[PDB]
């Protein structure tokens, strides 16, 4: 419940016995969910593969469809991507995308 | 450098203790009454 | 005499300056001349206006701005800070006397008047004192946790010897330490003394804590927290929960608790309040300027404020027009009031807003938080029955049970904000009942029995069964609220994003103009600047008080009859009283909305209105048409009645003609006056007599 005011209105505004506080939560939600019964029914609509009130599903800027095709080539490369990737261990650095998002997150783009 | 530079421009375009600062500012002021 | 001088310059420490007797007179004249001649960027003479509707209702406490006192005196400003005490006291002779020259008879009111420094510009965070503040004059922002009661203390104590007669002249009392005499001049005894209670003087003593405000830095971390002692006037200028404003003096003192608990010379700090402002109340009508009131007054002579202010509700949400009418007339409010001494029924409106996601519910209910004074805003679990009504609790330091406000008690004349109602627990919901209509809070709890106060205004937000409102079926039925909680709202409001291409169109596109206009870099009647809002409703709240003496009952009970009959037959609830006193507070808040000291047939038809379009709203929608139809032919839908006028108009020029063939303006409003058609605008913004060739001029007064 909490949740609905935390996602738009960026608060949060308790208020019981000895507190009254209105908290900020200027914070930007990555959510990850799961479908009803594991795997998602592509015949189904995705209201109806999740359980999220049709409130909180207005939330979000985004949704996304993950699933889990039988693929054999998509498996092979799942696998020789996780393989590989472990084995190398011993673009762009995270630092550098750390600074050109800092430095990137300070213009306020106007709309023509 | 003059795109680095106009970068910098932008930058600053959208970029948007005080005690002794209003003494100073002030100071200003009164110099200007001695005048 | 002392000479006067050039101020700024001189070999001392800027304390000892101002205390030698030189630059004191010179101080001294300076604030007494700035008092008498600053002048408004209009030319108004500021101080002569204050000290009036100082001395008018005898609040002996001067408020000054530091902003214009810079302004006119720089040297005065420049010492402000560096020597508080010493420069407030000179300014409170000079202020004084200023007084007694405006008000030579003002001493029999009181002989001391305090003067109190605001917009202080050296504003600083709760947790960044330091050292560097001691002895100055600091503004600081925080909650006020804690109060003592008002207190008595010693300020100019004479003792009684403790062996004969006499009283040891007057010791003026400190803050750091309780002053004492040694050994009386008369007969050298010495130690105990008794006070002489009657000739003893006593001043004002309240001490409060304040720390920092829950949202502004404390992001799981405990608040930082400050005393402050408030004196003379200031006592009563706060109350435990209020977001205040302190300017004050950051003094400290030897404690030798503090020392044993540290380990080290530390030393207690605490702030010598000056002023305190609250950051919730930004204007009150103890503030307001003549000229104020001239202009709110000069504004309601407009016929189209009604829609001006409705417009000005959350100027940057389109459309929603019924909303805004609707929390119009609950932010002013109608009149209470208690017939007989003996029953009591309250005039405040409350409204709730259920509708289906994305229609902007809880940026109403955040607009109303903002504009209004003393609101409060809470949400669904978050808030508690406890918590929204009042709690008992063991005192900390008394450890004794003592009651506390609730938000509907911290909001006892102003709005409380309650977002996602229907989401609430039933505990928690049902709680209110009490306050929402007699407007008190009663508690048995821990050997207290008491009834608080809780004048509120409710105004909730919800959305219906399942997100999405269906208009197949009528409030009651998707609501999912009772009849006990759904009667205690006045005004019930019902929004639907339905799909409608050009509407869509007009919303996106003011939806994408006000995120272009407020960039950091239905309306038709342009809104008023909020500033001038907020004074206006302030003014109104509290300046006007609408009387009711007639109405049109007969209209008003055969409106209620046939409206319980078909709400008999469908889905919305008006309990019998509730709904006809409704429409009387909404009458008495159209009213109040126009400055109107008495309620007319105009508010009524509003009140009447609001009433049964809200009612049409909670119908199914195959029944809103001849839901619709029923009402609105019969039950004074009073569009405008330009007939009338128009054939009055012309069987007066048609008599004229005729006298001059064989000022027609004034021969028009009287006819006008005779008949009830009083409301004459409308004729002349219509165009029935337009296409008559008729015409109108303030001037000329020719038709
Ligand atoms: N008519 C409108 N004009 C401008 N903004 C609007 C309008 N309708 C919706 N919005 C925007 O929609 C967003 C959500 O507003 P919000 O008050 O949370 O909606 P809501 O009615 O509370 N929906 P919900 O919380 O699910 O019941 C805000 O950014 C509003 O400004
Ligand atoms: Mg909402
Ligand atoms: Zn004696």
């Amino acid at each position: 419940v909490a949740i609905h005011e935390a996602m738009e209105q960026q608060t949060i505004s308790i208020t019981k016995a000895g507190v009254k506080a209105t908290l900020n939560a200027r914070t930007s939600i990555l959510a990850a969910a799961n479908p009803i019964s594991g795997h998602y029914d592509r015949s189904k609509s995705l209201k109806q593969n999740i359980n999220l009130s049709a409130p909180i599903m207005s939330r979000f800027d985004l949704f996304f469809i993950l699933v889990d095709e039988c693929n054999e080539v998509t498996d092979y490369a799942i696998a020789r991507r996780i393989v590989d990737l472990h084995s190398r261990i011993e673009v762009y650095s995270l630092d550098d995308i750390r600074r050109y998002l800092l430095f990137a997150r300070q213009f306020k783009p106007k709309i023509s | 450098n003059r795109e680095l530079e106009a970068l910098k421009q932008r930058f600053w375009k959208h970029a948007n203790e005080k005690l002794q600062v209003l003494k100073a500012k002030l100071q200003e002021a009164m110099k200007l009454r001695r005048f | 005499e002392s000479i006067e001088n050039l101020e700024d310059l001189k070999g001392h420490s800027v304390r000892e300056w101002v205390s030698m007797a030189g630059p004191r007179l010179e101080i001294h004249h300076r604030f007494k001349n700035f008092l008498r001649t600053h002048v408004d960027s209009h030319g108004h003479n500021v101080f002569k206006e204050r000290i009036s509707d100082m001395c008018k209702e005898n609040r002996e406490s001067l408020v000054v701005n530091y902003e214009d006192l810079a302004a006119r005196e720089h040297v005065l400003a420049y010492f402000l800070p560096e020597a508080p005490a010493e420069l407030l006291q000179i300014f409170d002779e000079a202020a004084l006397e200023v007084v007694l020259a405006m008000y030579p008879k003002y001493d029999r009111i009181t002989n001391h008047i305090h003067v109190r420094i605001s917009h202080l510009p050296l504003v600083e965070e709760l947790r960044s004192l330091r050292q560097l503040h001691l002895n100055q004059l600091i503004r600081t922002s925080g909650v006020v946790t804690s109060c003592t009661g008002v207190l008595p203390q010693l300020s100019m104590v004479k003792y009684n010897c403790n062996k004969c007669n006499f009283v040891l002249g007057p010791f003026c009392q400190s803050q750091n330490q309780e002053v004492k005499p040694g050994s009386c001049p008369e007969c050298q005894s010495a130690g105990p003394f008794e006070v002489n209670m009657e000739e003893t003087i006593y001043q004002n003593y309240q001490r409060i804590r304040i720390q920092e405000s829950p949202g502004k830095v404390a992001a799981g971390r405990l608040p930082r927290s400050k005393d402050a002692i408030l004196l003379a006037d200031l006592v009563d200028s706060c109350k435990p929960g209020d977001e205040i404003e302190l300017t004050g003096i950051y003094h400290n003192n030897y404690d030798g608790s503090l020392n044993t608990a540290n380990g080290f010379p530390v030393f207690a700090t605490v702030i010598l309040a000056n002023h305190v402002a609250k950051k919730d109340n930004k204007v009150a009508v103890g503030e307001l300027t003549d000229e104020d009131v001239k202009m709110i007054t000069s504004l309601s002579k407009d016929q189209q404020i009604g829609e001006k202010i409705f417009a000005s509700i959350a100027p940057s949400i389109y459309g929603h027009e019924d909303i805004k009418r609707g929390l119009a007339l609950a932010l002013f409010g109608g009149e209470p009031k208690n017939p007989g001494g003996k029953h009591k029924v309250r005039g405040d409106i409350n409204v709730l807003l259920c509708g289906d996601p994305g229609t902007a519910k809880s940026q109403f209910l955040k607009y109303i938080e903002k504009v209004s004074s003393r609101a409060i805003f809470t949400t669904g679990q978050g808030a508690s029955a406890v918590g929204l009504t009042a709690y008992v609790q063991r005192h900390p330091v008394s450890r004794e049970w003592t009651l506390e406000a609730g938000a509907l008690v911290l909001a006892d004349r102003g709005v409380c904000l309650i977002d996602e109602f229907d989401k609430m627990n039933d505990q928690d919901r049902t709680s209110i009942h009490e306050a929402m209509e007699q407007q008190s809070i009663s508690i048995s709890k821990a050997g207290i029995v008491t009834s608080l106060q809780a004048r509120c205004t409710v105004i909730a937000a919800a959305n219906p069964i399942g997100g999405r409102y269906d208009p197949s079926l009528t409030f009651s039925e998707n609501v999912d609220l009772t009849e006990p909680i759904i009667s205690r709202f006045d005004i019930l409001c019902v929004v639907r994003d339905t799909v409608d291409p050009v509407q869509d169109e007009m919303l996106a596109r003011f939806v994408v103009g006000s995120h272009v206009r407020h960039h950091p870099s239905t309306y038709g009647v342009e809104p008023l600047p909020q500033e001038v809002l907020k004074k206006y409703i302030i003014y109104a709240k509290e300046r006007v008080h609408p009387k009711l003496n007639q109405m049109d009952q007969d209209k008003v009970a055969k409106m209620y009859s046939d409206l319980r009959k078909e709400s008999m037959a469908t889905g919305s609830i008006p309990i019998t009283v509730r709904h006809i006193e409704s429409m009387i507070r909404m009458a008495e808040a159209h009213a109040r909305i126009h400055l109107r000291d008495y309620v007319i047939e105009d508010d009524v038809n509003m009140a009447i209105r609001v009433m049964l379009e809200s009612f049409i709203d909670t119908q199914k929608f195959s029944v809103m048409r001849s839901m619709r139809k029923t009402f609105a032919r019969y039950l004074s839908f009073r569009r405008d009645n330009n007939e009338l006028l128009l054939f009055i108009l012309k069987q007066l020029v048609a008599e004229q003609v005729t006298y001059q063939r064989n000022v027609p303006e004034k021969d028009l409003v009287d006819k006008a006056r005779q008949i009830n058609i009083h409301n004459l605008s409308a004729f002349y913004d219509s165009e029935l007599f337009r296409m008559n060739k008729f015409s109108h001029d303030l001037k000329r007064k020719m038709i």
